[PDB]
């Protein structure tokens, strides 16, 4: 097919040899539904700003107001780096000798008298 | 000054390749850091046609191993694809370090503090560190063994830390350096049996190889994504992608739980047989299934007392499973992300975790909040791994750093560079002196600790290293990747020497390292274990591929 | 509102007869809070109905919000044991209480075995020497110890002879598991920051 | 307790879906199959929602039965809030 | 400078449940998130009011970013 | 499908569409019910074996030559 080759094409430019069938399948089918929610938006804007040409600046405001919200990522080092030293200056706890089975307060673990329904 | 990039670093290219070929070697380093910060300032100033431009001329005559980053950038071309990637958003606020001589720093300030180049010469000191050391100009393939990270090969001034690499009962730490919990008395009565083991131990060495015991997955049509063995070779432990812990006996001994809180309050304590008292025979199976991971389980670790399995998954969460009890007791939800790698402590108290989110947690089965966060590297945490007398922890990671942290002060105190692609193993040698890792290039780097320098570098395995251990001598390392070979190194002819210039000029010896070579049937090796008897057991799925 | 048949519209119709089956934001300094984000795209005045507008959208943010916490800090509140429809199936705490009352007799016996110890120690006449002194120092310390205790506690005594609606309560737990559930806040810095707190 | 009393006479009752089929599904996601009755609700929970989609799709067929086409569901999924995809790639 | 007053929401939860008590971390929470909120919302409601060329954040642009990425559907 | 509300499935993988390009795009709906459905296959056992006897590979089964 005409778009499924320029897919297989992006997973070469990728290195990525060896794939399943269905990869390419579900990879347009995420790119279509990724231009079908921008360019629905896109006219959602253009209707607000009132022009029956959805041109380039609807298209431009409907992408980065849909990767404002879908589209994260992992946080940042400046704030993995003060989150570090606000945790690594508490110094470590000691250890009770005999306390039993280490473990949190048990509002914290998964150990409760779990119940079931009687069977009648 | 953006439409002139394509002349001033073709300026700096056109300088280095007419020098003379001592160093020419070592000033090519700043091509790669040097095409990437121009790169990037291009697009974050969106200046796109020049940045595909400017690519497109450059990227050939970046180093081969360089072809990921690479693929990468030449994605990024708008400004807001860079402001969510956050790999190359850390990449264009650090520095990178560019290890170079004096003898070749001398011709690069003087092609650099002239006006003629004022401007890549306003690039180099923006945005790379360069550590100067006094000595000889490196070659071409000792330079080719420590690069190849991003704001890679770190200074000396990091590696001069002072690291306690010694066991515990003048290298040691103290005993209450880190609050170790205590040696009970069935954990001295393990030992007490470790050392029966211990005496039917065979020396290895390059004579004596040791027979490999292949624990094979056969059927294993939900992937295999983890494995631990217990110290003792008494579980095996499975990680699978249909979000399933499998606890397999191997010695002839079933699987039991104890029994339920009625019918252990009815026998009495103060019983010499007390644990055989509770032990329930209703529930003895070969194999016990563990639910409740909503995702592939990607880490496995047994706790050293074979009570309390580990184990992380792709939803975020680190579970602690019970051995008695055959439960789930604990999920750690500190990540987000999904978590790649958790192991305990060798002692059994503390445990880390290293995830997504690119930091290490480190945790004590007391506290549902970790105790330290190790946060500075700039890619995902893929391993992590306790020091055997557990007060310090090397995290491999997918930015091609191994990096040692202290567990007082959550410190990096090692940086080790020098791996192509995201490190994927590592392990430590029983004397706690070397670190050997594995990464995607297939290579295997023998770091010291106490120096902070690579001793070696075995280069023998073709694709990814995804398993190392040392023999419970230290007399060989054992190494398992996707090639489906069990490679044996000489541990011993590996270590037989032990700065200022921060290298050592590493000797190409792998092919006198190479004890053997041992292929699997169509089998990645995913674990390798030494027996205490000093046997290699492995486990991988059989996947007929 | 636009789906006739939506499905968020029977989620909050039924949580709310699940919670009975057990903001208004100040408008001074809410204006001044606009306008300085406004300063950053030219926004320079506001509408005189959007202040009132944005603090009627706050309130139906967060009582989204606690309607959803509250119907999760009441499923804790649960107890199966009064009804007697369900049957207990597997108690993993009494296990883990009746391991931790082993090692605290593994304890006791180690304490035993420390006072037969010292028993053997008492007579110490140049036998042992100092593998004897030092036990009998420890036990004159361990005396000297309980001793004060138990003065603390005589004094206590001549002292004494001289003068003779279950509120369901919303914990941080419950504010985090309504939040990595809905799409917005799961992949956020404000619960990745709120594990820590 | 109408739901308690469904759950108990779901013992002898078969699901459309098996539960070796629902409890894979199940045992996926970590709900581990403690009690069969709790797979056969999960199991007919499920089918009423595949189900309901379905006769709201019949009716708009019935208006403008017999064949169900993705412009039958487009509009039975829309008083959802769902937004169904045409394939268009292949 | 803080637009919700610590009290009113304490009624927020009265009109939910008579009887509910929250802690003093999860009503701060609660504050951080009303205050990313309304920052998220305003900022998003300015691009939609630059684009449709204006100086004025009219509720339309407030309106129109609740219904697309937020679905609340506030009466106007 | 993409649900604006996102309550029904959230983040919940459906396993794709079974598509082809080739596809006939219309089946009777009693096609589907009267043929045979697929064999669950085994479940996971740990067999172990040996890669090497003192230094050599046995040439077994589970070894490739």
């Amino acid at each position: 097919p005409k778009d499924a080759q320029m897919m297989a094409q992006i997973l070469k430019d990728m290195g990525i040899t060896e794939y399943e069938p269905r990869v390419i399948n579900q990879m347009l089918e995420f790119a279509f539904r990724y231009v079908t929610t921008i360019l629905d938006d896109a006219k959602i804007y253009s209707s607000h700003a009132k022009k029956a040409t959805v041109d380039a600046d609807d298209v431009r405001l409907a992408i980065q107001c849909r990767a404002d919200q879908s589209f994260t990522s992992p946080p940042p080092r400046d704030f993995l780096l003060d989150i570090a030293r606000q945790r690594n200056q508490t110094p470590l706890p000691l250890i009770k000798p005999y306390s039993g089975p280490r473990l949190p307060p048990d509002r914290y673990c998964l150990t409760a008298p779990n119940y079931r329904l009687k069977s009648l | 000054d953006p439409t002139m990039y394509e002349e001033y670093y073709s300026g700096l290219k056109h300088f280095i390749e007419c020098s003379l070929d001592c160093h020419r070697a070592e000033l090519s380093q700043l091509f790669y850091p040097l095409f990437v910060h121009m790169y990037l300032e291009l697009v974050y100033n969106q200046h796109e046609n020049e940045a595909k431009s400017f690519f497109e001329k450059f990227h050939g005559d970046q180093e081969c191993y360089y072809q990921d980053d690479l693929r990468v950038l030449s994605s990024l071309t708008k400004k807001e694809h860079m402001k969510g990637n956050e790999t190359m958003l850390d990449f264009r606020t650090s520095k990178f370090v560019l290890r170079i001589s004096r003898d070749s720093y001398q011709l690069l300030k003087r092609h650099l503090q002239e006006k003629q180049n004022n401007q890549i010469w306003n690039i180099v000191q923006e945005h790379l560190y360069i550590d100067i050391f006094d000595g000889m100009p490196r070659s071409k393939q000792q330079i080719d063994a420590m690069v190849g990270s991003l704001a890679g090969e770190a200074k000396r001034e990091a590696n001069k830390s002072k690291v306690f690499f010694g066991l515990l009962k003048p290298n040691a730490p103290p005993q209450n350096r880190i609050p170790l919990p205590e040696l009970k008395d069935s954990d001295k009565l393990d030992k007490i049996m470790n050392m029966k083991e211990t005496t039917k131990r065979v020396r290895l060495g390059p004579d004596c190889l040791p027979s490999i015991c292949f624990y094979t997955f056969l059927n294993a049509y939900q992937g295999l994504t983890a494995v631990d063995v217990t110290d003792d070779s008494s579980l095996i432990a499975g990680g699978f992608a249909d979000s399933t812990v499998r606890v397999w006996s191997v010695t002839p001994k079933k699987l039991r739980s104890v029994k339920q809180a009625s019918d252990l309050s009815l026998i009495d304590k103060e019983s010499d047989d007390v644990l055989e008292r509770i032990m329930d025979e209703k529930t003895a199976s070969e194999l016990k299934i563990l639910y409740g991971h909503s995702g592939p389980v990607y880490g496995a670790s047994f706790s050293p007392d074979r009570n309390y399995l580990l184990s992380s998954s792709e939803d975020g969460t680190v579970r602690l499973w019970s051995l008695q009890t055959f439960t789930c007791l604990v999920g750690y939800k500190g990540h987000n992300y999904p978590v790649w790698d958790t192991q305990f402590s060798p002692y059994g108290y503390y445990f880390v975790s290293g995830g997504h989110d690119r930091v290490a947690r480190l945790w004590a089965t007391d506290h549902y909040q970790p105790l330290r966060i190790f946060a500075g590297h700039l890619a995902d945490v893929n391993c992590t791994r306790f020091h055997p007398n557990s007060n310090y922890v090397a995290t491999g990671s997918a930015d091609r750093t191994v990096r040692l942290w202290d567990v007082l002060n959550g410190n990096c105190v090692r940086i080790f560079t020098g791996h192509k692609g995201p490190i994927h193993s590592l392990t430590f040698s029983p004397n706690g002196r070397f670190l050997a890792t594995g990464a995607t290039d297939g290579r295997v780097l023998l770091w010291d600790i106490g120096h902070g320098l690579m001793v070696g570098e075995l280069k023998g395995h073709t694709d990814t290293v995804c398993s190392l251990r040392f023999s419970r001598d230290g007399e060989i390392l054992a190494s398992g990747s996707m090639d489906n070979t069990v490679r044996l190194w000489d541990a011993i002819k590996a270590f037989e020497d032990l700065t200022a210039t921060g290298h050592i000029n590493l000797p190409e010896n792998s092919q006198e390292l190479l004890l053997g070579t041992y292929m699997t049937k169509s089998t990645p090796v995913v674990h390798l274990h030494f027996t205490r008897r000093n046997l290699v057991l492995a486990a991988g799925a059989y996947s007929p591929q | 509102v636009a789906s006739m048949a939506g499905v968020n519209l029977s989620e909050e119709s039924a949580r709310i007869l699940a919670t009975n089956s057990e903001t208004f934001l100040l408008q001074a300094p809410l204006q001044r809070r606009i306008l300085e984000i406004g300063k950053k795209h030219g926004i320079t005045e506001l509408h005189p109905d959007v202040v009132s507008y944005v603090s009627h959208a706050t309130q139906q943010r967060l009582q989204n919000l606690v309607e959803k916490i509250s119907e999760t800090a009441q499923q804790k509140n649960f107890s199966y044991k009064d009804d007697d429809r369900y049957e207990q199936a597997s108690d993993v705490r009494a296990q883990l209480k009746f391991f931790e009352q082993l090692d605290q007799i593994e304890k006791q016996r180690k304490d035993e075995q420390e006072r037969e110890i010292l028993m053997r120690a008492a007579k110490s006449r140049s036998r042992q020497e100092d593998p004897e002194q030092l036990r009998l120092k420890q036990k004159a310390k361990e005396m000297q110890q309980q001793e004060l205790a138990q003065m603390r506690q005589r004094d206590a005594n001549l002292t004494a002879l001289a003068a003779i609606q279950r509120i369901t309560r919303v914990n941080l737990r419950d504010l985090i598991f309504c939040l990595e559930n809905e799409r917005e806040t799961s992949h956020s810095l404000l619960l990745y920051k709120a594990f820590l707190k | 307790t109408p739901l308690v009393d469904f759950l108990m006479q779901l013992e002898d009752y078969t699901p459309t879906i098996p539960d070796a089929v629902t409890g894979y599904y199940l045992n996926r996601a970590g709900f581990e199959a403690s009690d069969p009755r709790i797979i056969r609700l999960i199991s007919l929970a499920a089918q009423k929602f595949i189900s309901d989609i379905a006769n709201d799709a019949l009716q708009h067929c019935k208006m403008k039965k017999y064949t169900l086409t993705m412009e039958d569901l487009t509009p039975a999924l829309s008083e959802y809030g769902i937004n169904v995809k045409k394939p268009h790639y292949f | 400078n803080q637009v919700l007053t610590k009290k009113k929401l304490q009624d927020l939860v009265r009109e939910v449940d008579p009887n509910e008590q929250l802690d003093e971390d999860v009503e701060e929470m609660l504050l951080q998130i009303a205050d990313d909120f309304i920052e998220s919302v305003v900022t998003a409601a300015c691009q939609l009011a630059r684009h449709r060329k204006s100086s004025t954040l009219e509720v339309k642009d407030v309106q129109l970013h609740l219904e697309r990425q937020w679905n609340m559907w506030i009466p106007g | 499908f993409h649900a604006q509300e996102f309550i029904p499935f959230r983040f919940a993988s459906g396993g794709g569409r079974e598509l082809y390009f080739y596809e006939e795009k219309e089946v009777d709906l009693s096609d589907i019910i009267n043929t045979p459905l697929p064999r669950v296959p085994l479940d996971v056992c740990l067999k172990a074996h040996w890669l090497s006897i003192e230094g050599c590979q046995p040439a077994i089964p589970e070894n490739p030559p």
